[PDB]
């Protein structure tokens, strides 16, 4: 389906500057934020490769000026059972 | 601080050497919804404001902590220039 | 042994691609396949009896009439597949590190490519035609076995389509195509692929 | 005997690029007229392709003698002088517009799901694009020969698929199209509009 | 929509002093906080830039004679997918 | 019952990295993720030994480009108990 | 009237990067530009104090990434006449 | 709208060679040039993001054999008002 | 269509000796010239390749001897877009 990508920050600031530069970088669709606990919150967001590529880039500059940023991927296309069995925003 | 709007200018001519390039400006008094009602006071312009806008102003000592009013003669600067203006739960100023 | 590489399941346009070139049982999405490449081209029959008595994989391709001896097996068991290599493996008597380890020579991707040049790489490719003005993706190997996996890691990384993967001959070259943010990610993933085997050079 | 003669307006980037994969003549690069032309006497065909060359400045792709038939491309950027060189091949064999056969469509199918086998065996003999194992396949046979690719051209303007083949020389003209379903349904209805659509002689 | 304030503070307490300071500063609306794990609780206000800003700025300066501050943030202008997404109060 | 396969990763990224690469590496079965807190993800495939074995090494493979791994596993045959106590997919 | 913000880069695309953060970053309008010859191109926003201060704040980092900054500045409120005399957007 | 890119020169000449190595790398429309004096010309495209990328990756590295560089700029998607109020290409 | 050629001089003068030699060495149509400001102005040329590459050699060879010559490059084929876009002669 549309292209994957993940910001994970230490922290909820970081995460809505990394969303919001994400969402401002490019035509991609925010579905929202995964908790995994201890701090940790991943934003993702779905769309064209070039647009999700150009947009965690943005999102990646942004946050590491305010927070701590664990983890940035871009995944170009998820598997089919990857969607179905994880919060990524497109499931069935 | 008082809360005053700008009202006026004065140019002096005659002045003392080092409130040379100071920008005086007569602020009166205002309520905290934006109407003049007082005295004018002619104060230092520290911040750049003009006619019309509603400023805080220091006035003594306070009136010389800055850069500008350093150990100038300047009993009255303007120190801000007002955004809002919130009385409990509403505005009462907008700029 | 020049090449051994296991695709453990395959995509469906290398499987089709596969399967549009070979002479033999031909391979289905995406069942798992290995591919061995060895010195004389006359001993790929000895070693596709003993993989084939040896286990339940179908034999897809076998090599001598262009190069050296290449041959790719089918199952779809992952097991049994592994078997079939091992058996391969160990009749060459050969370990799995004993390979020559894959040297990218060329990568270049060539974006928008022209009409003339759409027309030229349609006429000689035997899989997706390349689409006047879209990038195309050119990456060779050494030995030319390795080149058949890198196009497997191309069609899972993004939506490219494939042109040509020459698994035969004395150099592997693969030709890639699809648009410019598709094709970057897949030849990044098919140089990351040909470039992690490793082996003895 | 005129058979077949239709006027392409602009060629599609994949019909363009299977004439440059298959043909043995000028390649035609996309976006540029073409036009097709099949008569009856197989060798007559070099006559009606020296009419148009000697005429205009047009370009041949395709020169098929067939065991009977004979087809021939031809193909510019102009819209006028291939227009102008089918007005020559007209004048050649002195016949019009509605001389030509009015195609038959033998069979249209929509086959849907198509098995991994099936695609192993059909993408084996294709020339075009591969189809991939589960994709749809719109198969067509329309005769003459010659109009199938005008059925290529219409169906790849209303959809995104894919040209598996194309066979418009022999005796029937053939046609597989592969992509999803959504699209073949938009693909098949444009291809048998744009057949259904043509004027001739039953 | 409204100007977004944020400040993480690892710890309630400095929270609920930097949250205090934020709404005694200016005209903003604590929407609430966010507990993210660890420790990490983030107070979110909204309203005007200025209002947010100057907020924000005390809300700081308070929480640092508290607690650990991790972040500090004012977004002038967040995305509609941000707010529609994240729980940041404006959400439709 | 099915043979079954674990990554752990600390970070929601390369446990999603690791099972795009589990699942496309291989016939298995993501079946989901456990949270235990502290930003631990599990993310647990079931299916035949080698199809597990063989996914669970392209996982490590692929996860430890994006993120730490903690721990990967393969377990060729679980007991009933340990499917029956346990959030592993196969309980009935 | 409205506030007035400026950025004045020796260059058009330093510029053009500059008004394209000023617009994103914040509520104001991007009247336009001044040509002053020499390379020397202004972006001129107008818009409230706050959203005008923290545009052209944006519009700075963003165009000291690019281009050659000559200068920066925010007017608060600036004079009648200046709007009357000058291309400033707010003309009669 | 389209992704914008922009590569200034200074001198027509090497502006020329910039918008012919654009044009001819990826499917953009070069919509012109801007003069802002002093020598400088800026030439712009429109297009897709990664046809706009690789474009001006192809127009710097002829330009540069050519003529005096001053800036190359890619924007993903510029606002809507900075498509209003500049000359784009994309005006309404 | 024809091959375009054109010498960027800083000075009217070398310019003017740059046209002459250029259309005194070959079948060449001088179009005009460019003016970009700064003293910068630029001779253009269009014909046929050799023609415009003999004429562009001896109109440097000519215009060294004169002024300051900025920029010397021949375009053996514009593309469509920039004929169309930029002025140089053969615009529709």
């Amino acid at each position: 389906a549309d292209a994957l990508g993940m910001i994970e920050v230490r922290g909820f600031v970081g995460m809505v500057e990394a969303a919001d530069a994400m969402v401002k970088a490019a035509k991609v669709e925010l579905i929202g934020y995964e908790k995994t606990g201890g701090g940790y919150v991943t934003a993702v967001v779905r769309g064209d490769v070039a647009a999700v590529k150009a947009a965690t880039e943005a999102g990646q500059r942004a946050a590491e000026r305010v927070g701590e940023v664990v983890a940035v991927h871009v995944i170009p296309r998820p598997h089919v059972n990857v969607d179905a069995a994880l919060p990524l925003g497109r499931t069935p | 601080m008082v809360l005053g709007k700008v009202v006026g200018t004065v140019v002096a001519s005659r002045k003392e050497p080092r409130i040379e390039g100071l920008s005086l400006l007569l602020v009166r008094a205002c309520d905290p919804d934006g109407t003049p009602t007082g005295g004018a006071v002619v104060c230092a312009d520290a911040v750049g404001a003009g006619v019309g806008e509603v400023v805080l102003y220091a006035s003594g000592s306070s009136a010389r902590q800055t850069e500008v009013t350093n150990n100038r003669p300047v009993d009255a600067t303007i120190m801000a220039i007002v955004d809002l203006v919130e009385m409990g739960g509403d505005v009462r100023f907008r700029k | 042994l020049r090449t051994y590489i296991f695709l453990d399941a395959l995509q469906p346009q290398l499987a089709t691609f596969i399967g549009k070139t070979a002479r033999g049982f031909l391979p289905v999405p995406g069942q798992a396949s290995l591919w061995v490449e060895i010195a004389p081209g006359i001993a790929i029959n000895r070693v596709t009896d003993a993989a084939l008595k040896a286990t339940k994989v179908q034999p897809a391709v076998q090599v001598v009439e262009r190069a050296y001896g290449l041959l790719e097996v089918h199952h779809f068991d992952q097991g049994e597949v592994l078997a079939a290599g091992s058996t391969i493996l160990d009749k060459l008597e050969v370990r799995e590190e004993g390979r020559l380890k894959p040297q990218v020579m060329t990568h270049q991707i060539i974006r928008a490519v022209e009409a003339y040049q759409t027309q030229i790489i349609n006429r000689n490719s035997q899989g997706m035609m390349i689409l006047p003005g879209e990038s195309l993706f050119i990456l060779e190997t050494q030995p030319a076995g390795y080149a058949v996996l890198a196009a497997n890691e191309a069609e899972k990384a993004a939506n490219v389509h494939l042109v040509n993967v020459t698994p035969y001959g004395a150099f592997g070259r693969l030709y890639l195509a699809g648009s410019e943010a598709e094709i970057d990610a897949a030849a990044e993933a098919a140089e990351a692929a040909i470039r992690s085997v490793s082996g003895v050079a």
